């Protein structure tokens, strides 16, 4: 009865991709399509979550995930400060290329690392003052999407609205 | 003593009696079963493939004891559904090669652990003889048994304790395997006897 959509997660490595992969499936660092189950609003649909490496140079294996893509997750870090701007660099140019036309909800998780004073001080320290909502708001702006939910992968309450946004994408037209 | 070459050897060879010795070095080692150094490059071909490619009379003796140690070591969810990852084999799993085998010893085992019945093969030869390719099952399993004569795989697969695939789910292309069987027609006598036959019993 259900449908199935391919989920192809992106970011820069160590943004806290897999972590999250984690937290919605159970409830550690590869994941095949480990098929898990999501009611969005009332067709009972599995979502099939393909992880990906990161910035190990895995582009022998990178692209070979991206066919029939079609929710993709464009991570960042919130302790990741312009670090951050990866997305127009190397990642939405590759996802660009790889797959035509498919939604971008663009992830951001570590949302309670904000309010870390112990790192505070590191990235203090760093000059790098981490980022706005309003900063990556823009570089949602910028690439367009269906979403711009932030994140959160120890602390709960952030990992669940995250697929609403990104699936719906999905069972629009394409 | 365990590359990729000398065990792909060992389970097309069929022996269950001399990989003794995966786990004590797989778990000492702390390795998987399904690492990139451990599968065939170009397709993502992994052992347990490669032992029902390689099949002796109906019978590999090297899918169980290679699971037991992906459970002592803990991936069964992961190392029996870990797909071909090229674009000319994609989506093949265990279980799609399980059913062309016509072996039905081993999807009663597969699916006891949860493989996967809705994988979809969207690979160029698993793609009609109209695209440059050369079988169209639909892309599921379930549309394999029943695009190859089987109706006691058919049986197994909507009847199971452990796992119920559905008639009525929906492949890349939106061909249920009511629309398979006549996607696969060729007017003999033989192909639409068992076609009836089997496009009788699912609807
Ligand atoms: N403190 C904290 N750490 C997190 C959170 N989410 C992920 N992590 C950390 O991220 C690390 C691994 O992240 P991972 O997802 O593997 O990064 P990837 O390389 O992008 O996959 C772990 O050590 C976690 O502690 C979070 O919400 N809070």
């Amino acid at each position: 009865a259900a449908i199935r959509k391919k989920l192809v997660i992106v970011g820069d490595g160590a943004c806290g991709k897999t972590c999250l992969l984690i937290v919605f499936s159970k409830d550690p660092t590869v994941f095949e399509n480990y098929v898990a189950d999501i009611e969005v609003d009332g067709k009972q649909v599995e979502l099939a979550l393909w992880d990906t490496a990161g910035q190990e140079d895995y582009d022998r294996l990178r692209p070979l995930s991206y066919p029939d893509t079609d929710v993709i997750l464009m991570c960042f870090s919130i302790d990741s400060p312009d670090s951050l701007e990866n997305i127009p660099e190397k990642w939405t140019p590759e996802v660009k290329h790889f797959c035509p036309n498919v939604p971008i909800i663009l992830v951001g998780n570590k949302k309670d690392l904000r309010n870390d004073e112990h790192t505070r001080r590191e990235l203090a320290k760093m000059k790098q003052e981490p980022v706005k909502p309003e900063e990556g708001r823009d570089m949602a702006n910028r690439i367009g999407a269906f979403g711009y939910m932030e994140c959160s992968a120890k602390t709960k309450d952030g990992v669940r609205e995250v697929f609403e946004m990104a699936t719906r994408a999905a069972l629009q037209a394409r | 003593v365990f590359n990729r070459p000398i065990l792909f050897d060992i389970v097309s060879r069929g022996s269950t009696a001399d990989l003794d010795g995966l786990l004590p070095f797989l778990l000492t080692h702390k390795k998987r079963l399904t690492d990139e150094e451990f599968r065939e490059p170009s397709t993502g071909k992994t052992c347990l493939p490669k032992a029902l490619l390689n099949l002796s009379n109906g019978r590999n003796d090297t899918i169980p004891v290679l699971l037991d140690i992906a459970e002592r070591t803990g991936n069964m969810r992961e190392f029996i559904n870990s797909p071909f990852r090229d674009i000319y084999y994609r989506g093949q799993t265990a279980l799609h090669i399980a059913i062309e085998r016509r072996c039905k010893h081993y999807v009663e085992l597969l699916v006891a652990q949860g493989a996967d019945v809705h994988a979809q093969a969207r690979g160029r030869f698993f793609q009609p003889k109209d695209e440059g390719g050369y079988f169209y099952f639909g892309e599921l399993p379930l549309s394999l048994a029943a695009c190859t004569n089987q109706p006691h795989i058919v049986n197994y697969l909507t009847e199971n304790p452990h796992k119920k695939a559905d008639m009525r789910r929906q492949d890349s292309r939106g061909n249920t395997v009511l629309h398979a069987l006549v996607a696969i027609a060729d007017n003999t006598r033989e192909n639409t006897k068992f076609v009836t036959k089997m496009y009788d019993l699912l609807l």
